[PDB]
């Protein structure tokens, strides 16, 4: 994702 | 009424406001207590707490 | 740490060590729980294979109380740039529990909207480390701490030639000669809070250390919360  | 703006709700660690109330709530390894405003530890190194 | 003052036995328990292949402190860390330390994905590029100490109080003698840690998995932000340092945060899990005792326990992960209303809203927080005590100097082989002002983002990007991102925060002093410095990175920003140390930042980057008119780079740790509770499912 945008956070992984 | 009670707000987290206010000697934050009365509350000992996390404040926050729902359908307009203050509801306390606490870190990992503590319980909140009977009071709704009070965070007591769980064991005898709880978070944040320096050592003695 | 520049300035400050060493950390009394009990004062900062969450603080880790870093350790590399030579038994070197290189880089700091936070006590999150009995298997996790947070630290700064920069860390990771410092030394080939690392290990991690708590309950050092001096790292020019074993005095009892030490113990080391190896890792067993480090969790890097997959975002993380030395373009910017933006997203400068891991997170270590490690093969053996710590055991929790005088000078070892960890910091409490506050609840997200409140850390941002209510704790980057205190005047100050507290940085500790074991690295260099001026600029381009030498690491301390004690513990020192330091109070740090919260600084506004509007001034400190008024005082950065790099980019200060929603995931940074900015503390310490315009001129006073105290601050964070290399070999710190890593390490706890904590806030206090009724009598209870909250982590809200890791020591990330600077201009110098304790330069007039720069301040002392942290990453936000707010901004991580919920990657930081991922990052104990993997
Ligand atoms: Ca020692
Ligand atoms: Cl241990
Ligand atoms: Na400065």
């Amino acid at each position: 994702d945008e956070d992984s | 009424r009670k707000l987290c703006s206010l000697d934050n709700g009365d509350c000992d660690q996390f404040c926050h406001e729902e359908q307009n109330s203050v509801v306390c709530s606490c870190a990992r390894g503590y319980t909140l207590a009977d009071n709704g405003k009070a965070c007591i530890p769980t064991g005898p190194y709880p978070c944040g707490k320096q050592t003695l | 740490i520049v300035g400050g003052q060493e950390c009394k036995d009990g004062e900062c328990p969450w603080q880790a060590l870093l350790i590399n292949e030579e038994n070197e402190g290189f880089c700091g860390g936070t006590i999150l729980s009995e298997f996790y330390i947070l630290t700064a994905a920069h860390c990771l590029y410092q030394a080939k294979r690392f290990k991690v100490r708590v309950g050092d109080r001096n790292t020019e003698q074993e005095e009892g109380g030490e113990a080391v840690h190896e890792v067993e998995v480090v969790i890097k932000h997959n975002r993380f740039t030395k373009e910017t340092y933006d997203f400068d945060i891991a997170v270590l899990r490690l093969k053996t529990p710590i055991t929790f005792r005088m000078n070892v326990a960890p910091a409490c992960l506050p609840e997200r909207d409140w850390a941002e209303s209510t704790l980057m809203t205190q005047k100050t927080g507290i940085v500790s480390g074991f690295g260099r005590t001026h600029e381009k100097g030498r690491q301390s082989t004690r513990l020192k701490m330091l109070e740090v002002p919260y600084v506004d983002r509007n001034s400190c990007k008024l005082s950065s030639s790099f980019i200060i991102t929603q995931n940074m925060f900015c503390a310490g002093y315009d001129t006073k000669q105290e601050d964070a410095c290399q070999g710190d990175s890593g390490g706890p920003h904590v806030t206090r809070f009724k009598d209870t140390y909250f982590v809200t930042g890791i020591v990330s980057w600077g201009e110098g250390c304790a330069r007039k008119g720069k301040y002392g780079i942290y990453t936000k740790v707010t901004a991580f919360l919920k990657w930081i509770d991922r990052s104990m499912k993997t």
